[PDB]
């Protein structure tokens, strides 16, 4: 069963998650309306293409880690 | 071909390596290595097809990927080979690796931008083209997101693991491959990516030339593990869904198998690699 959806403004940016050249995601995340590729690991943790080697517990935590990494930069679609 | 510890390169070897990397960038060849890597890291999944990462073929796949890159460098300057970064030994920002004559140092605090060395954006010689966000400059934050690189004692604990890999052959596995990769245990390879920060922490991590030096040392640790465990070999050995078995070919090349890449000495040697011993 996929995680719940979420929607919040985090460090001034809108982050959203929802159940649904890259894998076939069962969950989608967006940063200011631009999709952020995210992936679930076997133990239930998550990573994203801007923090791929550093598992975090949830897709919202991956979205927040992406906003922290981007330091204001627009995300580019994959 | 001898792969040497970065810490030991002469000033001429550093110059020639840098120039060859910058020429692969100028000609457009470099960026296609970044693109290939990003495609595999975004596609390899624990529950489906997995070849470059999170799987037993993590090690032979990166061995062949590094061979492709080294061969491209040697097409520019035949004297250049890939150096390796022993991050257990050269573990500070003061390492010569990070000097302005080699890779340049950490990024400035405001935006992570690397400000010195041959790959700094201000040179005009290192545009970040294959990327996941607007920023087009190399970034690093050495020691920013994790405080320490692995220590020799931690590396030795991973090298002592006898089984190459184990079912389910993914990021949940016990065994040497997944402990070296870092998804379980004290964490070697993934933690180094996190320690460098910047593009190195992302799927487009070959944007930082340190990628090659990190992977050349991961590759050397595979060779060391084989010398410690001459009785142990690549698994699985046939009929495994979604995983590259020993004699199966690997994408993207399609013409090479893990079996063809187990013995590095067919392609290169190291400056030093201890013999099997007790
Ligand atoms: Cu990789
Ligand atoms: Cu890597
Ligand atoms: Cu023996």
């Amino acid at each position: 069963a996929a995680p719940e959806s979420f929607d919040e403004v985090y460090k001034g940016r809108r982050i959203q998650g929802r159940p649904a050249h890259e894998h076939g995601g069962g969950y989608e995340v967006f940063v200011d309306g631009v999709q952020l590729h995210v992936m679930r690991n076997a133990d239930g943790s998550w990573i994203s293409v801007v923090s791929h080697y550093d598992p975090v517990p949830t897709p919202r935590a991956a979205a927040r880690a992406a906003v922290d990494e981007l330091q204001g930069a627009p995300l580019l679609p994959f | 071909t001898v792969r040497k510890n970065q810490a030991t390169l002469t000033a001429d070897e550093k110059r020639r390596f840098v120039a060859a990397v910058l020429e692969l960038k100028r000609s457009g060849r470099y960026d296609e290595f970044v693109r290939t890597h990003n495609e595999f890291i975004m596609s390899d999944t624990d529950s489906g097809e997995r070849t470059g990462h999170r799987s037993p073929s993590f090690l032979p796949w990166h061995r062949r990927f590094l061979l492709d890159f080294e061969q491209a460098l040697q097409s520019v300057d035949s004297s250049v080979t890939l150096p390796y970064w022993d991050w257990s030994a050269d573990r500070t920002v003061r390492a010569s690796l990070w000097a302005p004559d080699f890779l340049g140092g950490t990024g400035r605090s405001t935006d992570g931008r690397v400000m010195d060395g041959p790959f700094a954006a201000s040179t005009g010689n290192w545009p970040i083209n294959v990327r996941v966000d607007s920023r087009t400059y190399l970034r690093r934050s050495l020691g920013g997101s994790v405080a320490e690189l692995p220590t020799r004692a931690e590396v030795e604990s991973v090298l002592a693991i006898s089984a190459y890999d184990l079912p389910p052959y993914n990021s949940a596995s016990e065994g040497f491959r997944n402990h070296l990769e870092g998804w379980r245990g004290v964490n070697l390879h993934n933690r180094v990516h996190v320690w460098v920060g910047g593009q190195m922490a992302t799927g487009v991590s070959p944007n930082d030339p340190v990628f090659w030096l990190h992977h050349a040392y991961v590759d050397k640790l595979w060779a060391e593990w084989q010398r410690r465990h001459p009785d142990s070999a690549y698994v699985p050995t046939g009929g495994t869904p979604d995983v590259v078995d020993l004699n199966e070919t690997m994408k993207p090349w399609n013409t090479v198998r893990p079996a063809d890449l187990l013995d590095h000495t067919a392609y290169y040697t190291f400056d030093a690699l201890e013999h099997h011993h007790h």
